[PDB]
């Protein structure tokens, strides 16, 4: 076959990409990292710049912080025996508090205060880190979109590790720290709750889970399809509409009978994606609070 | 029935089968000759559908069920009602689906665009032929295709799953899990960030693509680029879906036992095997 | 209970986004019309959405959609049925007339800006200081056309300076002038470059810039056209 766009074949250089300045405090930007000649087959090969910043500094410190302490917990799981540690890797959990502790923050260090101190890390690294997408778009004076978007994850997360145990009235609730164990939880919680596959909003979170393999697979084949007259350029495609973003709307068009904008397919692909966390994250907080089998729930019909 | 821009598009050409003789809409349907054999499939698939929901005796699309022949039949034909009529709904869905991507294809050549959005849907055939042909068949009988039904679908993934204790311990299927999730991450970023750019702060110019390189590697040291993101959306998806296809493909063929004990390789190599402490030990 | 009144909110909160939806992606293309240029009776249970306006950057003004759309070109096809629904014949050359899949938009003959209001594209020759950095440097390479005969040669790459990238080859012909082909259309090889779409003698044809250091988006669409449209139209001489 003819040239497909996968990967360029042939990378071109010049001077380092320092950025647009706009509000951007350039103080807190580093220099760039290296050219990864390996990378720019596919995507750009340029590293760098970051920015810094007190936000974050703390995130960042805060995120190694909750990474350590599970990491400590594991070595004293393994005895403090490196070879036992890479043995038992993905059997290693860091574990809440048990039922009897309720969601005091008496419980001992081995038996729960660990993964009390942990999670204090992650909650401070993750709402630290929203803040940044806010912010580093605000300094550039764009839309809050990806903040926006972020705030759909976080969602799911809280009600996992500390809306839903704070409803439930204990942390025992929550998630263990673990490659397995997670798995094991999830596992469990599907059982406890009368299996997930009648929580409605566990239906509608796979279906745009699903989607969004779906949408990103079409959005993704279109452009390259339409590459070859400028059509990655989205931006100047919305503003001044080409060749390109024609040919894509009547591709769809013609296969399925309507079709998208340039700009309005990047708000389905948005919706897309928060939809799966935004559903998960209700099918989630509504189980042991208000429903208790769904199942049962779904032979009431609600 | 026409775009505003579409009429300079709408000119002869680029069928694969038939010179012209389907070379036409329907609205704002393209047709063709894999148009018209689509319609020929679907139609087929739907009314042995309805049929088979007579013979069910039900009309309500909660119940209705179309379930593949029993184990006992191996790989031969099951009498219609036992099982043949999943066989013959089948074949037409496949029809359908090939003759989709067919169509698909007709359309790029009438619209000098790339092959890649039929190339990618041929990797969602793929999971569906695994499921329904290849791993049935390599596992001697069509009983173990999931039924076509809303809800026994579902019995049948979740049977299927237990049938090896808990499926999150296929390997495959920890990969394949990986790249869905990755995917709904990047399709989330990807219009967020194209948004953002193009409707910006209230009163401000658009942003360009530099701002969009600029706010990545502000935020995370890296941008991918943008035909880059591209390219990793499709990758990202269409992993996604190789590797659902093979987490299949080898459950109940080259593996069969309770996923979790595949771990165990790992916690019994000789050189520490036998060392004590730790969760195995 | 509680969970029925949620799943029951959801649903109409999602009919009312994939209306959203909709109705957001209707700021372009319609209203829908006849084959002839006229507004069609019907325009299906979607109406247009009120109007947004995207300010420009570099003083390039404004874009209000939905508005008045038209194709502001000549359409060199004609009817071949009597009634709707069946293909446009070319009256012309359609590689020369832009139409099918030699199509070109009427976009605005500036060239795309960079965030900084410089130009986006620029021959590498005079973007200070790029330089190929890996694969094949096709610059001094024989073009092939498509007969399997030579076109010209490559004289330089254009770069899109703020990512980074080829778009062009420009390519200079037997009679000493250049062509820019798509990035995306040629097969770099070790002793040539492949054109698939093209055979030799189209690429005159290929549309000429006006200023032999930028290209505008105009220019650009007709480009990217017409070497597309070689691949339906260019068929009998290929072989390929
Ligand atoms: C949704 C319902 C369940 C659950 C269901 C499952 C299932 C089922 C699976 C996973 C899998 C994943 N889960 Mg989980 N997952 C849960 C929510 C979490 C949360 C969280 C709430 O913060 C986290 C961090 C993880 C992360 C993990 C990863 C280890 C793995 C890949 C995810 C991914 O591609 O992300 C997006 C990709 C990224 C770019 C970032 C993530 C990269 C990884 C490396 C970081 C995660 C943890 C990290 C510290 C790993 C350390 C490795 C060694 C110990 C050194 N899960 C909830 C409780 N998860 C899969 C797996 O393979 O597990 C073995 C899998 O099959
Ligand atoms: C993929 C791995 C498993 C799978 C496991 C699951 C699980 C788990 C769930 C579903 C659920 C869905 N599955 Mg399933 N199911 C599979 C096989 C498929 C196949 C197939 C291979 O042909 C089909 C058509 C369906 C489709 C269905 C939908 C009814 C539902 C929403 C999916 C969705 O948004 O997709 C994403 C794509 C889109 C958003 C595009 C929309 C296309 C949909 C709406 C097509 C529906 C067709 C259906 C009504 C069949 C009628 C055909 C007519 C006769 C023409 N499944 C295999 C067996 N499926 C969910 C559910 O709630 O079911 C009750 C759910 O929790
Ligand atoms: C036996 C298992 C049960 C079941 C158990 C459950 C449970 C429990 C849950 C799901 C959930 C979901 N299930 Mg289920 N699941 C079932 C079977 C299925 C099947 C199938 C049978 O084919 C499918 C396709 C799905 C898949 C789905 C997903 C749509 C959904 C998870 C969404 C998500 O993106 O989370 C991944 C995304 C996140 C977890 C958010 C990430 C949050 C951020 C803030 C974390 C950042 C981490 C960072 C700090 C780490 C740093 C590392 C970096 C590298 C730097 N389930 C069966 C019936 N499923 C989840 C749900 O929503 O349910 C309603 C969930 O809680
Ligand atoms: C209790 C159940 C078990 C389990 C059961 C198994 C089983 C069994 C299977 C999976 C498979 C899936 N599981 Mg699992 N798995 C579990 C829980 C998990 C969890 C979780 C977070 O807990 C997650 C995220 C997943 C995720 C995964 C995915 C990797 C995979 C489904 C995607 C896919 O195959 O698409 C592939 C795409 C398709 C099949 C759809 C193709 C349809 C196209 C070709 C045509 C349809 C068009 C037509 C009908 C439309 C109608 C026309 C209208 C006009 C629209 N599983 C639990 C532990 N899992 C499945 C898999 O990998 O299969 C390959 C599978 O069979
Ligand atoms: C449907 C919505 C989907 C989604 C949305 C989403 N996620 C996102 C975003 C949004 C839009 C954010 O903008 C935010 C982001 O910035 O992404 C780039 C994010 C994000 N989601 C992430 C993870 C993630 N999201 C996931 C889920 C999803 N994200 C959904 C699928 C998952 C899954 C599937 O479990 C994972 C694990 C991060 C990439 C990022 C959030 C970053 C964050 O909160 O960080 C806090 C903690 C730290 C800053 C440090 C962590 C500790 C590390 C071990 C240190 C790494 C740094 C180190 C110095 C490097 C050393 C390297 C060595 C380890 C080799
Ligand atoms: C490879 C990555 C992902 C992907 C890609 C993808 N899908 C695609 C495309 C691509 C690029 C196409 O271009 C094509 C499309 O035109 O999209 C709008 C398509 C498509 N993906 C679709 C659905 C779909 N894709 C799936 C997912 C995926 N597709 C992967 C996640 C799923 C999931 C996740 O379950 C579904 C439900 C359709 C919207 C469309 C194909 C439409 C089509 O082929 O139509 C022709 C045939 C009919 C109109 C109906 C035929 C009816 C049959 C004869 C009878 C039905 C039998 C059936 C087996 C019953 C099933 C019962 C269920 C309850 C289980
Ligand atoms: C920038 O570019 C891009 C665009 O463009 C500018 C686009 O629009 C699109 C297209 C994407 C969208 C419009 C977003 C919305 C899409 C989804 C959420 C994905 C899910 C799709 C559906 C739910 C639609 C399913 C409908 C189908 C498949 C067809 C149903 C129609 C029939 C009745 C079929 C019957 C048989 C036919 C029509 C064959 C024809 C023959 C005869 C009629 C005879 C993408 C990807 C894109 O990237
Ligand atoms: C080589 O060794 C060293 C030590 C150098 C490093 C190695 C360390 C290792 C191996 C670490 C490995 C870590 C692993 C395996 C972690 C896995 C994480 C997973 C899979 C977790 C997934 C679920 C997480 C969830 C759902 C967390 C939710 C957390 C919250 C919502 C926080 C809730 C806040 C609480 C309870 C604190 C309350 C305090 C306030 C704000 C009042
Ligand atoms: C909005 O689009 C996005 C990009 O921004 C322009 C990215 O770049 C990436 C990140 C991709 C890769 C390959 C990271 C690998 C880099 C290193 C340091 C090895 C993602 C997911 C993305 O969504
Ligand atoms: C997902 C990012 C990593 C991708 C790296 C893949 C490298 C492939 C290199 C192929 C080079 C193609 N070629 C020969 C034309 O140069
Ligand atoms: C998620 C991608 C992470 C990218 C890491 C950020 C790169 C910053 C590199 C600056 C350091 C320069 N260096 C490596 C040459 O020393
Ligand atoms: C961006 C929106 C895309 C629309 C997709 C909606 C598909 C509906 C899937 C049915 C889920 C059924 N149920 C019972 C589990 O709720
Ligand atoms: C959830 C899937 C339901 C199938 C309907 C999908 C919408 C496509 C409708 C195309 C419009 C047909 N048209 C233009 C002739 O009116
Ligand atoms: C969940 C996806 C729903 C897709 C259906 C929504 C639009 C279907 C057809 C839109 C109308 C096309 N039309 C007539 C305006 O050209
Ligand atoms: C073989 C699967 C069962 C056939 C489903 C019947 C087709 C009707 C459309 C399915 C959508 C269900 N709905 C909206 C009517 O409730
Ligand atoms: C963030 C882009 C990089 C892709 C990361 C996706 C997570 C799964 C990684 C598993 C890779 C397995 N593989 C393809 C190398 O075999
Ligand atoms: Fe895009």
């Amino acid at each position: 076959a003819e040239y497909q766009n996968i990967f360029s074949q042939v990378q071109v250089r010049g001077p380092a990409d320092l950025g647009m300045t706009e509000d951007v405090n350039l103080a807190n930007r580093s220099g760039v990292g290296p050219f990864s000649t390996l990378l720019g087959w596919f995507g750009n090969a340029q590293l760098g710049p970051i920015y810094l910043g007190s936000l974050g500094v703390l995130s960042l410190f805060s995120g190694l912080m909750w990474f350590f302490t599970i990491g400590i917990w594991f070595w004293y799981q393994a005895g403090w025996n490196p070879a036992v540690f890479l043995r038992d890797l993905f059997f290693f959990s860091l574990e809440p508090p048990a039922p009897e502790y309720g969601l005091s923050f008496a419980a001992p260090l081995k038996e729960g205060g660990l993964w009390l101190i942990a999670s204090f890390f992650m909650f401070v690294a993750v709402w630290s880190w929203w803040g940044r997408t806010y912010l580093r778009a605000q300094a550039l004076g764009m839309g809050k979109h990806t903040a926006w978007a972020f705030l759909s994850a976080i969602w799911l997360w809280m009600v996992l590790g500390f809306i839903r145990p704070i409803l439930m009235g204990s942390w025992s609730e929550a998630v263990p720290y673990g490659i397995f164990s997670h798995l094991d939880w999830t596992n469990n919680f599907s059982l406890v709750h009368g299996n997930l596959f009648y929580n409605p909003f566990h239906g509608l979170s796979i279906a745009f889970l699903y989607g969004s393999a779906l949408l990103f697979a079409m959005h993704g084949a279109t452009i390259l399809a339409v590459s070859r007259f400028g059509g990655e350029r989205e931006l100047e495609q919305i503003a001044d509409r080409g060749t390109a973003a024609e040919r894509a709307a009547l591709f769809w068009r013609w296969t399925m009978g309507f079709n998208a904008t340039m700009e309005g397919i990047h708000r389905w692909a948005i919706w897309m994606a928060v939809l799966v966390t935004l559903t998960g994250g209700i099918g989630i907080l509504l189980s042991g609070t208000v429903v208790d089998n769904w199942y049962v729930w779904g032979q009431n019909h609600g | 029935a026409l775009l505003s821009f579409e009429r300079k598009y709408r000119v002869p050409g680029g069928t694969l089968v038939g010179g012209n003789l389907f070379d036409f809409w329907v609205g704002p349907f393209y047709v063709g000759f894999f148009g018209v054999a689509t319609f020929f499939f679907a139609a087929l698939g739907i009314i042995l559908i309805a049929w088979s929901a007579v013979l069910q005796g039900t009309w309500n699309p909660q119940l209705i069920s179309v379930y593949p022949p029993a184990l006992e039949y191996g790989l031969g034909g099951a009498p219609l009602a036992k099982g043949g009529l999943w066989q013959i709904i089948t074949i037409c869905a496949t029809g359908a689906f090939v003759s989709w991507a067919l169509r698909e294809v007709e359309i790029c050549r009438k619209l000098g665009i790339g092959y890649h959005i039929p190339f990618a849907f041929a990797f969602a055939i793929l999971a569906y032929l695994t499921l329904v042909l290849f791993r049935p068949v390599m596992m001697g009988a069509w009983g173990y295709a999931f039924p076509y039904g809303i809800w026994t679908h579902l019995d049948w993934v979740s049977n299927t799953g237990y049938t090896y204790g808990n499926f999150h311990y296929n390997p495959a299927h920890m990969i394949a899990i990986s790249f869905f999730f990755t995917n709904a991450l990047a399709l989330a970023l990807h219009g967020a960030l194209v948004l953002s750019a193009a409707n910006p702060e209230k009163g401000k110019e658009m942003r360009t693509p530099d701002h969009e390189d600029t706010f990545f590697r502000d935020l995370v040291g890296y941008s991918i680029g943008t035909l880059g993101i591209h390219r990793l959306g499709l990758l990202l998806s269409l992993s996604a879906v190789f590797f659902s296809a093979l987490c299949m493909i080898i459950t109940g063929t080259i593996w069969f036992d309770q996923w979790v004990d595949w771990w165990q390789w790992w916690v019994k190599l000789p050189w520490w095997a036998n060392i004590p402490g730790g969760i195995n030990g | 209970d509680l969970a029925s009144l949620a799943i029951y909110s959801f649903w109409i909160f999602l009919a009312g986004l994939i209306y959203y939806l909709q109705t957001e992606n209707m700021r372009e293309g319609y209203p829908l019309e006849n084959e002839d240029g006229t507004p069609a009776a019907n325009q299906g249970p979607f109406p247009l959405p009120k109007p947004k306006t995207f300010i420009l950057p570099h003083g390039r003004g404004t874009l209000t959609v939905p508005g008045p759309e038209s194709e502001d070109r000549p359409i060199a096809l004609a009817r071949t049925a009597v009634s709707e629904g069946f293909p446009h014949a070319p009256t012309g050359d359609p590689m020369k007339d832009g139409v099918g899949p030699a199509s070109w938009v009427a976009r605005r003959d500036l060239p795309e800006l960079d965030g900084h209001g410089h130009n986006k594209i620029k021959p590498m020759k005079a973007a200070a200081g790029f330089h190929v950095s890996a694969g094949k440097n096709p610059i001094g390479l024989p073009v092939r056309g498509c007969d399997l005969e030579i076109a010209g040669k490559v004289v330089d790459i254009w770069v899109d300076i703020p990512e980074q990238m080829a778009r062009f080859l420009e390519v200079e012909l037997k009679d000493g002038s250049t062509r820019l082909l798509p990035m995306q259309m040629v097969k770099v090889q070790s002793n040539r470059v492949h054109v698939n779409a093209l055979s030799s003698d189209l690429f005159a044809g290929i549309p000429t810039i006006k200023s032999p250091t930028e290209v505008t988006l105009l220019e650009e669409d007709k480009i990217c056209g017409y070497v597309a449209g070689g691949l339906m139209y260019a068929a009998p001489k290929r072989k390929s």
